């Protein structure tokens, strides 16, 4: 009978506010740093949403006197011998809210500069809807946006800094309840606590950002490859193996709880792309996931022009803007090393070229990942001096990356034309 | 020395200098993580965010964890122990399996002494004292 | 939303009152910081009376 008391006891603050709260706020950071690479060194700091809420608000117009600022851009990678940051990872979950877009606004003037898309996850509170499952209800969200609720929303999309913005949507169970069938507590060597329940049923026990996932990809798509094509698709990048599903006995006979906050169909993967957004698609009963988009919160907008239309498709592309961004950890980085050496205009383009080169083709390798260690298509590179300051230089590069794969139309037909040998009139 | 030895007939010297352009090792992909951990209780949490030394999680979210000193006063209820006062579950997080319903029970000193009960209680040899074979 | 608040914009108007006691007027009195000042919340964290019934909805609810 004193189990009756620790199964209350204990059951009284693990259900507890605050004390779940850390929870959250810890299993997905051990998600994070579970994989550990070769060479890829995360880091953390532990900073509450409303010390950084005051903080891009108070120096919106003044970024460079960011405190957060002078912690990522000035401070490690500006200066010498510090080590830059690559790709931050929101933590948090965005609204549509006039506040926390300003957040965004602000994170994003950093990560523009200081080249590291911040990854972020947003709220169930965007669509307007208390129920993140109930998403799966609304026909296409494209229609949604032109709602004048989302006006201040399609200010900021239409910013350059939201090409770094990568907000994601569905959130993954990170821990199984606690039953004596299912998921037992392991008890101690003499203590008898096996035999211990939680307390749950619909949907209300612990969950963590999908955003966790991306980043946690983008690490594997580093430590494998070397660039940033290895996050997207199935047989590609975004696969995300063995999640943590849920199980439990009703009435029935264990009905299994899909891992994933929402069923995401297959138009919704695309629907939600246009609206800026990161689906983390489950695949029904596989326990798995996937991501097939990887978009930045940037406009896509039509264009008349077909070379126009073309590129503000590959600009929303997060995964470019990523790829792109590890040229600038490049040249401020390894450029500094002759910042005193007599160079020229044609020295320079050796330099920044002869790098840059080993990681350009044409040709296709067998396999994603044998060809992904190859990003870009062709790149330019035509810098030139200026006239006053000699010293001085002007570069100005231009890269094609590898254009993924997105879809594609088909109509299939009985022609009765194409062998006329058979139906022809002269026989 | 820089007086510089006498010069005799066949001076031999050997060049064992070398000059050359160092190298440089490279750059761990950092990937910088912000969220509220602490809820406004670590070391590093309490100080200004003007001086906040971000984390590196060389060792493991175990070790890093313990750096900091994550503890919380929080109440809850009581159903363990004589007397009144609400239970006060106190204790900082060493490891991630801190939030284990298990490890909680190790932790706070009240339902510790339930825990206790139930290695001395329940070793109640009545199998080797029932089982008396003459 | 700072060169506003540079400038020392308040305002004394009367307005209907529905909350706590006594007569008087409800007096809306406030200087504006930032212009989401305006939004129909922010006013129920900066006017005094309003926030009373304010307060116990982080208490009672």
């Amino acid at each position: 009978v004193i189990d009756k008391l620790i199964d209350l006891q204990v059951n009284s603050i693990i259900s507890n506010d605050e004390f779940r709260a850390l929870e959250q706020e810890w299993l997905k950071v051990q998600e994070v740093c579970q994989e550990d690479y070769d060479n890829v060194e995360v880091s953390i700091l532990d900073v509450k949403k409303e010390e950084l809420q005051y903080d891009f608000e108070r120096n919106l117009y003044d970024i460079s006197s960011s405190d957060f600022f002078k912690k990522v851009y000035v401070s490690e990678f500006d200066q010498y011998g510090g080590e830059p940051y690559g790709a931050i990872l929101g933590l948090y979950n965005f609204e549509n809210t006039t506040n926390d877009i300003i957040w965004l606004t602000g994170m994003g003037m950093v990560a523009k500069n200081s080249h590291a898309p911040f990854i972020a996850s947003i709220d169930k509170s965007f669509f307007g809807v208390k129920d993140l499952s109930e998403i799966t209800h609304i026909k296409s969200f494209e229609a949604l946006l032109e709602h004048p609720r989302y006006k201040e929303w399609n200010d900021f999309r239409n910013l350059d800094v939201a090409a770094y913005i990568g907000l994601t949507v569905g959130d993954f169970m990170l821990r199984q309840p606690y039953n004596p069938e299912n998921n037992p507590v392991q008890y101690k060597l003499m203590e008898g606590f096996n035999e211990f329940v939680d307390y749950d049923k619909n949907e209300s026990y612990l969950w963590g950002p999908a955003s966790i996932h991306l980043v946690k990809n983008m690490m594997r798509s580093y430590d494998k490859t070397r660039w940033f094509q290895y996050i997207r698709g199935v047989e590609s990048g975004g696969y995300v193996k063995n999640l943590v599903a849920c199980v439990y006995d009703n009435k029935g006979i264990l009905e299994t709880k899909s891992p994933l906050n929402v069923l995401f169909a297959d138009y919704m993967e695309l629907s939600l792309a246009n609206i800026g957004l990161i689906p983390f698609v489950s695949e029904k009963g596989t326990s798995n996931a996937c991501f097939f988009s990887v978009n930045s919160a940037k406009k896509v907008e039509e264009f008349v022009d077909g070379f126009d239309s073309a590129n503000s498709r590959l600009i929303a592309n997060l995964s470019y803007t990523m790829c792109i961004s590890r040229i600038s950890h490049y040249i401020k980085c390894v450029i500094r090393d002759k910042i005193g050496s007599i160079v020229d205009v044609e020295s320079i383009q050796k330099i920044l070229s002869d790098w840059i080169s080993e990681f350009v083709t044409t040709v296709y390798q067998p396999t994603p990942l044998e060809m992904a260690r190859y990003p870009f298509r062709n790149v330019s590179i035509e810098v030139k001096t200026i006239p006053g300051k000699p010293g001085w230089y002007s570069c100005k590069i231009n890269v094609i990356p590898h254009i993924q794969f997105e879809g594609m139309n088909t109509t299939m037909t009985i022609d009765t034309r194409l062998e006329p040998e058979l139906f022809g009139t002269n026989n | 020395a820089k007086n510089k030895i006498p010069n005799s007939r066949l001076m031999i010297n050997y060049e064992t200098n070398v000059d050359g352009v160092l190298k440089k090792k490279e750059l761990p992909y950092r990937v910088l993580v912000v969220g509220d951990l602490s809820k406004g209780r670590s070391v590093d949490a309490k100080k200004e965010f003007a001086d906040r030394e971000v984390r590196r999680v060389n060792n493991g979210v175990d070790r890093v964890l313990e750096e900091m000193n994550i503890s919380f006063d929080f109440e809850a209820p009581n159903f363990v122990s004589k007397d009144p006062s609400n239970l006060k579950v106190n204790y900082r997080i060493e490891s991630v399996k801190d939030f284990r319903p298990d490890a909680v029970a190790k932790k706070v000193p009240e339902i510790r002494a339930l825990l206790e009960m139930k290695e001395i209680l329940a070793s109640f040899a009545k199998d080797i004292e029932n089982n008396r074979n003459l």
